[PDB]
């Protein structure tokens, strides 16, 4: 408690501002950052924080003196608000809440790791709830700070003209050999069968799990022609 | 609770041990430090006596116990007993193994270098403690308020410490160590009671004095005026029917013993009252440091709960000292656990890694590893 | 305010720094020049001490600060500290970046050539300053009245300067540099106080002397007649109850120290009183230049606010010097900021372009660019 806000600040700048991915005024000579504030880089942009009330608001420490009072009261609700002791959270009771909240977030991560989640991400049209109006800056920003177009170049792989495997399949079916319902099932062996029978080098193409990757448009002509001079 | 090693919190003294579970705010188990023999012969077969009796077990039945004091300021007459005293704390109540969680202890300033290593030897070699530390009493009571500029006076049963720790620690001498706390008060009363005939001889009833003391006894505001008050039998004659069966009207006996605090001349020493030692720690430091010291004086230790202990300070300090600033002494209400409040912190700090000792660190720099690097 | 780069105004000395926003008339922030360590150990964890403490932060709490003086006339014991002293001024208060606005500084006459380049290196290389300059103290206090014919004597905490700058600058020697100002006065009093017993030892209370000085202390009109006056206890015994708590009756101590000004014999030197040095700067110049010099003598520096500093000049100057012209000394009332008033001007001048230094100009002529071209 004797380390208020100014002293606490000094315990951050020294501990960090050397470890990568964290700036401030001192290291990064930028006037936008106050001498009492700092620059925290997220996976998106830049954010600066104040210090008003940091401690009392963050401490959260809730000892068993304010809690026990209501428990010993005489009312069907006052003690009812404190329901049957130990609901999905027991272990041991007497301990600062600083660690209790730390367990709350840990109960969120551990249970998400070992499973098969599903992804859903939404974007807002506009702040005026209008059906037809698109705010370019706001929308573009959302696509930016979420890093979705990067996945379009990573989750995919990154280049110019892109096509799938599943959608590419039901389109060029009658242009390839041994790519019919009689397929073995193995994609890695299927894709190779598609190219090896037309005599094409290995490194010329790049195959992941989904999305086919051919660099530069001209190569598409190279494919169209390779098929032309092998069988009239 | 479960995840993360989770460290315990403890604070051993020379009279009362403070220890609880982990991540707590206050001590959960405070057993007395007593261990004697059955000078008598136990029934000898009605158990193979041994156990000098300890914990609530011994304190409950003193009668047939020759309470032998092991730890007397600095020197421990015997370490063998301490081993089985700590084998009770972590297990019989806490029900947790030290071979799993770290450990935190307190450091009695100016304690023989050989002692801090003897203790650690018990942990690292037998109780396998890869992580522990021993912090300094007073400094813990500090880090728990809201300022980096206060003088602290922490004491209890061990020895008195006048530590002006605010901005930093250790410079010329300032700090003081005085063997005159708790146990000393319990030992002095029995001597003075002999004037009236009462003579609590053996060391068993010696403890009863301490028990009775912390219920009615108080400190003399001014022995001169209170002496003339003796003529009356209202504020003096106090009632306390011995649980045995013999009233002891502690009238002029209550505010007689505490006078020794301000007058160490009654215990064969040249040490002056605690208000002189205050000057002794202020006059040494810089000149432009005083005005703010008087504005903040931390007084920790349950010993400072005697009625008439704080109001006297304002009378003697304002006398022979500069008098143009804000004279102000912070005497925390429950100032006995002030060390325990700070203890729970150090055990949870991460910077603590910069200070604590790791298993391998004890072997690389030898036993002196502790106080050879830190302070 | 917004349009046009807009330059700042500053004036650093060896005791007090004067700096404010831009286009101002007077300094907005005048923080003291102090930076010491915690010889003590900071609480060491109750912040990673470092910051020797500075600004209103250090001055507010000297107590636990070993005030280390970096700049002593010419030699800077360490430059590393100066870097973080300037990192506080422009930002913590002014809230403006030097990587945007020009900068103006003062030049201590006859300062090692290596120093003027070391400073500029900090700006051009790190703080990226495409435009700045360092003007000469006294000359600034000049250009701010209504005549081109006056002699100036500017000084404060650094060193004394008798600069007869009126029609031009620099010819034979005239000008003088004397290490005897501000800091010298603060250092001399503590030595003389030892005769009465008072001994402000450490460098912290050393500053208290300076603080107390500028409230009551005054200069002796004639030490001979004032000595006989000591018999009385009205004009001598002055009251100043130490904010700590001990009155110091500064009676014959007030007008004792200032006597050193007129009598440098008390500080181991052959330098004569400031009224002889006046002749030393007048006798050198032409013969038909004097009659108008006496008619105008500029006295700048807050040091010249001591009661009994101006009236003495008329007594000693009229003695051993020509006496048929108008003896007249211009001692501006608030003459401490006389340099700051002139500073705001140079920063706004356009002809200034003929004098200042541009980014590229520093690389073409090397580091010496400054005092290798200008004077
Ligand atoms: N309510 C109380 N009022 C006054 N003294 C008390 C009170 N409770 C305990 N004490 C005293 O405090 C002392 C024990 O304090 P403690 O902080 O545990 O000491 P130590 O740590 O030095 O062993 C004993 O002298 C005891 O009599
Ligand atoms: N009101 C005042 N009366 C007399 N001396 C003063 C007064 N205010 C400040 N001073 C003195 O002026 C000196 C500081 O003047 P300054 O012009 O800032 O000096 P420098 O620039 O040489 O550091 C200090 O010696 C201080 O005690
Ligand atoms: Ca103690
Ligand atoms: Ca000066």
């Amino acid at each position: 408690a004797k380390s208020t806000d100014q002293t606490f600040l000094d315990s951050i700048c020294k501990q960090f501002e050397k470890n990568p991915h964290l700036q401030s005024y001192v290291v990064s000579k930028d006037r936008s950052i106050g001498d009492t504030c700092f620059r925290l880089k997220h996976y998106a942009g830049d954010v600066t924080y104040d210090v008003r009330g940091f401690l009392d608001k963050n401490k959260d420490t809730l000892f068993g003196d304010l809690i026990s009072s209501m428990q010993s009261s005489s009312d069907p609700l006052v003690q009812g608000l404190f329901p049957p002791t130990r609901p999905e959270d027991s272990k041991k009771r007497p301990e600062t809440a600083g660690s209790q909240f730390r367990n709350a977030m840990n109960a969120l991560i551990t249970t998400l790791l070992a499973c098969s989640p599903h992804y859903v991400r939404c974007i807002k049209s506009n702040d005026n709830k209008q059906a037809g109006v698109i705010d370019e800056d706001r929308v573009r920003h959302q696509v930016r700070y979420l890093g979705l177009l990067e996945n379009v170049r990573v989750r995919r792989a990154g280049f110019a003209g892109r096509i799938e495997y599943t959608r590419f399949y039901n389109r060029y079916k009658m242009l390839c050999k041994k790519t019919w319902p009689s397929f073995n099932g193995t994609a890695k062996q299927a894709t190779e069968l598609i190219l090896q029978q037309h005599n094409i080098d290995k490194e010329e193409i790049r195959m992941g799990k989904t999305k086919v990757f051919i660099r530069n448009p001209t190569t598409l002509f190279y494919f169209e022609e390779k098929r032309e001079l092998e069988m009239p | 609770d479960e995840d993360e090693t989770t460290a315990l919190v403890c604070d051993n003294g020379s009279g009362l041990v403070k220890a609880g579970f982990a991540g707590d705010d206050a001590p959960r188990a405070v057993f007395p430090s007593i261990v004697g023999r059955p000078r008598h012969q136990g029934v000898m077969v009605g158990m193979g006596q041994k156990d000098s009796y300890v914990g609530d077990e011994a304190q409950s039945k003193r009668g047939i116990l020759t309470l032998k004091y092991p730890i007397e300021h600095g020197i421990i007459t015997n370490w063998d007993d301490m081993e089985k005293i700590w084998h009770h704390t972590f297990y019989n109540e806490l029900r947790v193994a030290p071979e799993e969680h770290p450990t935190l202890l307190t450091e009695a300033p100016l304690n023989p270098k050989a002692n801090r290593e003897k203790m650690t030897q018990i942990m690292f070699e037998t109780f396998n403690v890869p992580a522990m530390y021993v912090a300094i009493q007073a400094v813990l009571s500090l880090y728990a308020s809201g300022r980096t500029t206060g003088i602290v006076l922490d004491s209890g049963d061990g020895v008195t410490h006048n530590v002006p720790i605010y901005e930093g620690y250790a410079l010329p001498h300032a700090i003081m160590r005085l063997d005159l706390a708790g146990r000393d008060l319990t030992d002095y009363l029995m001597k003075i009671l002999t004037e009236r005939g009462y003579s609590f001889v053996t060391t068993a009833e010696r403890e009863i004095v301490r028990d009775i003391k912390e219920k009615l006894c108080y400190v003399a505001l001014d022995f001169e005026n209170e002496m003339a008050t003796a003529a009356s039998s209202s504020s003096l004659e106090k009632s306390y029917e011995l649980p045995d069966g013999q009233v002891i009207t502690i009238g002029n006996e209550r505010f007689r013993c505490p006078e020794t605090l301000f007058q160490p001349s009654f215990i064969g020493m040249e040490s002056a009252g605690i208000h002189e030692t205050t000057y002794n720690s202020i006059m040494k430091c810089d000149i432009d440091i005083r005005k703010d010291l008087y504005a903040n004086n931390v007084m920790s230790g349950g010993t400072t709960m005697y009625p008439g202990i704080a109001d006297r300070m304002q009378k003697e300090i304002t006398a022979l000292a500069p008098s143009t600033m804000k004279i102000k002494i912070i005497a925390p209400p429950e100032r006995k656990y002030s060390v325990w409040i700070g203890g729970s912190i150090l055990a949870s700090l991460s910077t603590f890694q910069q200070m604590w000792i790791t298993k391998q660190e004890y072997d690389e720099a030898g036993p002196s590893i502790v106080h050879r690097k830190c302070f």
